[PDB]
């Protein structure tokens, strides 16, 4: 509406042009799901139609954010971000609450609908150019530019930051114990009160946001007595390593003792503290892969000493804020996914196994894509940034079906490793 | 005159200034001729004179063209062009025929010199001033400047095709029943109006376009019955690529080997079989486009087999949103596979192939997928939907690949239909070591410096052996050593590998590879009843692997 305001003059990093990514081709059910949106979005005055003189681009996708609810836009702002907010990571860097991880219960709300007010300098709008396609490059597509705050951008919560610190004041007064990290377009609010009480404090905030500045939270629940959207009730206080346990086979068949001695040695790299010698000695002797072999007493000590040494962790559990973090996921079996956020090999800051049995809706390009967001929220909470992934998937298959299952608001940068496993065992 | 259209702001690159491409004094016989054609463009108002406060310049050459009954003008601003800002990409994307639906009639209109009907930013015209002398040594500058989208300038094509789409906006509203598609300077209009009834609209539009400079003298829309565009050939209900002439001769050089493997590939959009493994295989000849290439016996087999096909031509049908796109994939060659898409019973819509250039050892069930995949990725792109797939493969085969393959793969709609080389698993390894079976502690290395080592193995029952193999290198030996364990062994054998590569390759249950060293293992795994590959690393204090490690010293002292 007619309620203009001051523009935080926005700019680029040194010596660079705007994103010029190219618009990936999308479905028919989708090319429309955006025409409508964007076309509401011009009346609304948020976006405008542009001309040739503007040659930048950013992919626009389309999804259904609530168990397949209503079509919603999702600009891939991955490339204009680097091209601006990296120099803006410093200028308006929304600070990271390292205690949030500790709160026994977390909740995440979509304060993104808010940015929707602050106008953008018409000296930067140029670069948020985006493009909606057509079925067979028949129609040259509809070209838009942004006039409010590109809601995908890593430099928008930053601009509209003051406005939030403000809208959040009395909440902090009243309850000066809840943490509130404001990453991208979400607000993680962490309390440490009774299972249901954490939720309480939240309906509250979802409400104090409301009445005040038209920033709107999302209606997590009503009376809806159905098993849909259990809830984003995170609890960042749990994360420990142990199912990289050695199968204790009281039937130490050679084959068994073979693989075992095997794994054990790779560990030498992840855990410099390993000495599998006199155990190897037990397999020394061409024998049938189905017999017993449990001798070298001193070696057996090596079996306990290692079994227990696996509990006292690596040096590399040190976060180095100038190191982009890498997440690697691994099809461990049927449903059971796995991953390990590291920064320098074997020095891994975090591990865990994403679980969702096949038979149900086993779309592998689901359990992972789902396991790519969980793993990626697990990092907003913790390290306050998203990890570049290594995805056990064909570039294409993923580039085809990521956007279906992506319910999220941001997009971690990624890479697909056609490179096999050694690790996909039980880890 | 000039079509009064909302002008669009073109600029030069930041910090940069307009052209000063001065020019070598022109041909008097063609300099006057510059005035006798410019004056027409100047009175046509496209060219206006100035001289004092605008310093910039560029090159006004002059030339003649196809069946020229008149002299032509020329001024490429490829200097200014690079000093001109960057625009929106003219058009990346070609409406590949097969996607098109049938419209009852489709004229094609020349969009004449619609570049000059459109105007140029009243500022960005200063950087367009050109210069014409008069006598080798006589008249002081006869300087002109542009007012309308010049004929070679980074932006014209776009500023232009922007303008037109604006200029066709009203008509495209009132007429939401007659499709248009610009093309450089052409316009394909295509209604469902019956001949003439259609003629009513071309005429209206023709007049519409006539109002804001888009003069369309394509009289009652001149429209050659067939359509060559982008090398296509389009008819009211069919498309193709007609003149594909696989040449035939003796010296088949890289340059022509390429060209030969171009047309061939192209042809595949519609020709139900065109193979291109062989010719492409050798086609990897580097730097010698001009140097002749010995078209090999199998590369010959391909070449004309295709000719057989490519003589009996094919008609491609147009899309129709009444039916789901259907997909058939059958394997024709070795790396080779084929797919053709239809929705109706049997006249073709689209055809294509998927040949593997993965690296060196790809599986077959996997290999169906990658093909399948390519098609989804292609249908999405053209028809905006997704062929229901029909594939030569029980699910019994498919579902066993994902439940056990590492990388994941997702499979949309797909129905099974029996055909010839049924896609399946030939050999399937175990989980647990086969009980009691002769455990082979294999090994096979070779010196880096001496390509010649010795594969061989050692069983539980003191049963050694070894084979001297020349022209080898560790890799080619740890596999060779497996094969041997797969030869002097029962129908249910366990095997211990030093290597990984080896255990890698076999462990992935691959089938074809082009070499006999790997290949022979496959046909040993196939005929078998129960292999069991297994890995324990070299010199890992593994005395069990130590012997296999020291065994070979009967062919090298160290
Ligand atoms: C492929 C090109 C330049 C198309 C332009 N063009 C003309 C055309 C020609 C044939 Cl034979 C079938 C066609 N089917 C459709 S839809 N079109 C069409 C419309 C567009 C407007």
């Amino acid at each position: 509406p007619i309620s203009p305001i001051e523009t935080v003059p926005v700019k680029l990093k040194p010596g660079m042009d705007g994103p010029k990514v190219k618009q990936w081709p999308l479905t028919e059910e989708k090319i429309k799901a955006l025409v409508e949106i964007c076309t509401e979005m011009e009346k609304e005055g948020k976006i405008s139609k542009i001309g040739p003189e503007n040659p930048y681009n950013t992919p626009v996708f389309a999804i259904k954010k609530k168990d397949s609810t209503k079509w919603r836009k999702l600009v891939d702002f991955r490339e204009l971000n680097k091209r601006t907010q990296d120099f803006w990571e410093v200028q308006l860097g929304i600070p990271h609450p390292a205690g949030l991880k500790k709160k026994k219960s977390v909740t995440v709300l979509d304060v993104g609908d808010a940015y929707f007010s602050v106008p953008l300098d018409e000296d930067f709008r140029k670069y948020t150019a985006f493009t909606i396609p057509s079925i067979n490059n028949e129609t040259p597509g509809i070209r838009y530019q942004y006039n409010v705050l590109p809601q995908g951008w890593k430099g928008s919560p930053a601009i509209f930051q003051s406005s939030m610190t403000k809208i959040l004041e009395p909440f902090k007064k009243q309850n000066p114990d809840i943490v509130i990290y404001q990453y991208m377009d979400d607000l993680y609010v962490g309390s440490d009160l009774e299972i249901g009480q954490h939720r309480t404090k939240i309906e509250e905030l979802r409400q104090h946001l409301l009445r005040w500045g038209l920033t709107t939270p999302d209606k997590k629940h009503q009376k809806e007595p159905p098993f849909l959207w259990m809830g984003y009730e995170l609890h960042p206080d749990k994360w420990t390593v142990q199912p990289i346990v050695l199968p204790e086979k009281d039937s130490w068949t050679v084959n068994d003792i073979q693989k075992l001695v095997g794994k054990l040695n790779w560990a030498s790299q992840i855990y410099p503290g390993i000495k599998v010698r006199q155990l190897s000695k037990l397999l020394r002797g061409t024998k049938a892969l189905t017999e017993v072999i449990p001798l070298t007493e001193e070696a057996e000590l090596e079996l306990a000493e290692n079994r227990e040494i696996l509990k006292e962790p690596v040096h590399g559990v040190y976060y180095d804020p100038s190191k982009d973090l890498i997440a690697e996921i691994q099809k461990q079996g049927q449903g059971q996914w796995t991953y390990q956020i590291y920064q320098e090999p074997f020095k891994n800051l975090k591990t865990g196994k994403y679980a969702r049995m096949r038979g149900a809706h086993t779309n592998d390009v689901k359990q992972l894509t789902e396991a790519v967001q969980k793993i990626t929220t697990e990092s907003i909470v913790i390290w306050g940034k998203t990890p570049k992934f290594k995805l056990p998937i064909q570039k294409e298959t993923w580039e085809t079906w990521w956007t279906e299952y992506w319910q999220a608001t941001w997009i971690p940068e990624w890479e697909f490793v056609n490179t096999p496993p050694l690790v996909k065992l039980w880890y | 005159p000039i079509s009064p259209i909302e002008t669009v702001p073109v600029k030069l690159k930041p910090g940069m200034d307009g052209p000063k491409v001065k020019q070598w004094p022109l041909t008097e016989e063609k300099i006057k001729a510059l005035v006798e054609i410019c004056t027409e463009m100047e009175k046509e108002g496209k060219i206006s004179k100035i001289g004092p406060e605008n310093p910039y310049n560029t090159p006004v050459f002059a030339i003649k063209k196809k069946d020229s009954t008149k002299w032509r003008k020329l001024v490429d601003f490829r200097e200014l062009n690079k000093r001109t800002q960057d625009f929106w990409e003219v058009q990346l994307g070609i409406p590949h025929p097969a996607g098109l639906k049938k419209k009852k009639s489709v004229t094609v209109l020349d969009v004449g010199d619609a570049y000059f009907s459109v105007p140029l930013d009243e500022d960005f015209r200063k950087y367009t001033a050109f210069t014409i002398p008069s006598i080798n040594n006589e008249t002081p500058g006869i300087r002109y400047q542009y007012n309308v989208l010049p004929q070679g300038w980074k932006g014209s094509p776009a500023i232009f095709q922007s303008s037109m789409t604006k200029i066709l906006e009203p008509f495209k509203k009132q007429n939401p029943d007659i499709v248009i598609y610009q093309y450089m300077d052409d316009l394909y209009v295509g209604s469902d109006l019956e001949i003439g009834q259609h003629r009513t609209k071309i005429e209206e539009l023709r007049q519409h376009l006539l109002r804001w400079g888009l003069t369309t003298p394509d009289k009652k829309h001149q429209k050659e019955p067939p359509f060559l565009w982008m090398g296509y050939e389009l008819h009211p209900d069919k498309w193709t690529v007609q003149p594909i002439v696989l040449p035939e001769k003796d010296s088949w050089t890289v340059n022509d080997i390429q060209k030969l493997v171009g047309k061939l590939n192209w042809a595949s959009q519609i020709y139900p079989g065109i193979k291109v493994r062989q010719l492409s295989k050798l086609l990897r000849g580097t730097k010698a486009l001009t140097e002749v290439i010995p078209l090999t016996e199998e590369a010959e087999l391909e070449l004309a087999e295709n000719r057989e096909i490519l003589k009996e031509p094919v008609h491609g049908v147009y899309y129709d949103p009444s039916k789901d796109l259907i997909a058939e994939i059958q394997k024709q060659g070795q790396g080779q596979w084929t797919y053709q898409i239809y929705q109706e019973p049997f006249k073709n819509l689209k055809t294509g192939k998927y040949a593997r250039m993965r690296g060196a050892h790809t599986n077959d069930v996997k290999q169906l997928t990658e093909a399948v995949q390519k098609i989804t990725t292609e249908s999405i792109v053209i028809w905006g939907k997704t062929p229901k797939f029909k594939l030569p493969i029980q699910k019994e085969t498919w579902e066993t690949w994902w439940t056990e393959y590492w990388q994941a793969t997702w499979i949309p709609e797909w129905e099974f239909v029996n055909t010839p080389p049924l896609v399946k698993l030939w050999y399937q390894l175990e989980k647990e070591p086969i009980v009691g079976a002769e455990t082979f502690y294999v090994d096979g290395a070779a010196n880096r410096e001496t390509k010649l080592g010795k594969a061989g193995y050692v069983t539980n029952k003191g049963r050694q052996k070894v084979v001297p193999l020349t022209n080898t290198t560790n890799q080619k030996t740890e596999l060779q050593a497996i094969y041997l364990a797969l030869q002097d062994s029962g129908l249910e054998v366990n095997i211990v590998t030093d290597s990984q590569y080896a255990l890698g390759i076999i462990q992935a249950q691959p089938d074809k590879s082009e070499s006999e060293l790997v290949n022979q293992i496959i046909e040993q795994l196939i005929k078998k009843e129960k292999v069991y590959l297994a890995w324990v690393p070299a010199h890992k204090g593994i005395g069990g692997n130590e012997q296999v490690d020291k065994l070979v010293s009967a062919g090298i002292r160290k």
